């Protein structure tokens, strides 16, 4: 945890500092996505109808 | 030549299943009342549910506490399946939960403040492998379903706040059948809910809504 290069890398000379950012986001299915059963059938979700 | 129905709670059964009845009808209007009841009962009835939660030592949903077999997002999913009953004019309040046990944290351990109700007493919220502290809140709010599109993202204020999407409408199944009695029929409606309302009140409410919506065509005016 400290046997790095005092900055965690050789830094590929020329580079002062760098930062990594990690962003996560849930996604729900919507008209346009692509479903397909295991039997070679597929299609594009065309609408979403109310329960009733 | 005059028939008018009265409503009756015959034939309770099962977990929360019922068979409500309207005894005399107009010999032809039955199959209208049935469909109207079903659809309006499946789309507009409003209840209450958890919408936003803040756990103690957490910052976001993809995290992990110590000595907890569960996860944070698994916990948030557990919370969604709690059946809450609110009284007439509450419309917003706060729930609390603080425990120091070493087993399974069921939903019964919510604080038994006034107004609130927690029907789903068996539902686990989290499992504590070892004894530790644990605490959170959850703002319970009235509401009704509107569709995946016209829903506002429920602004957050504090640091640890975590939005929880909420399914309001407490109805799970509806189905009707119409029986003939000679110049008269009887309507026999099945209802199944989560237990957060009583059937008679429910169907009465739905017919209230429906006739309220019809009452414009008696006028053929604006409002």
């Amino acid at each position: 945890k400290k046997k790095s290069i005092t900055q965690s890398n050789e830094l590929s000379p020329g580079v002062l500092k760098t930062v990594k950012v990690f962003v996560a986001i849930k996604k729900r299915i919507q008209p346009g996505d692509k479903m397909a059963g295991r039997h070679g059938n597929k299609g594009v979700v065309s609408r979403v109808l109310p329960v009733e | 030549l005059e028939f008018v129905p009265n409503i009756q709670l015959k034939e309770d059964l099962g977990a929360f299943s019922y068979k409500v009845q309207l005894s005399p009808v107009e010999k032809g209007m039955a199959h209208i009342l049935g469909n109207s009841i079903r659809r309006v009962l499946l789309s507009s009835l409003s209840g209450a549910s958890i919408i936003k939660v803040n756990i103690a030592n957490v910052l976001h949903e993809y995290s992990t506490l110590e000595d907890v077999k569960e996860d944070v997002v698994e916990i948030v999913s557990n919370l969604k399946k709690v059946a809450i009953k609110l009284d007439t004019g509450i419309d917003r309040l706060d729930l609390e939960l603080s425990v120091n046990k070493s087993g399974v944290v069921s939903a019964g351990d919510f604080k038994t403040t006034q107004g609130v109700e927690i029907i789903n007493k068996d539902q686990p919220i989290a499992t504590l492998t070892n004894q530790r502290a644990f605490s959170l809140t959850a703002t319970v709010s009235v509401g009704r379903n509107v569709g995946i599109l016209s829903a506002i993202p429920t602004e957050l204020e504090r640091v640890g706040d975590i939005a929880v999407d909420a399914d309001f409408n407490p109805i799970k199944r509806v189905a009707f059948e119409v029986f003939d009695n000679g110049d008269s029929e009887t309507l026999e409606v099945f209802v199944k809910t989560n237990g957060t309302i009583e059937p008679l009140a429910a169907v009465t409410k739905a017919l209230e809504y429906f006739c309220e919506q019809i009452s414009v065509f008696v006028s053929l005016r604006v409002p």
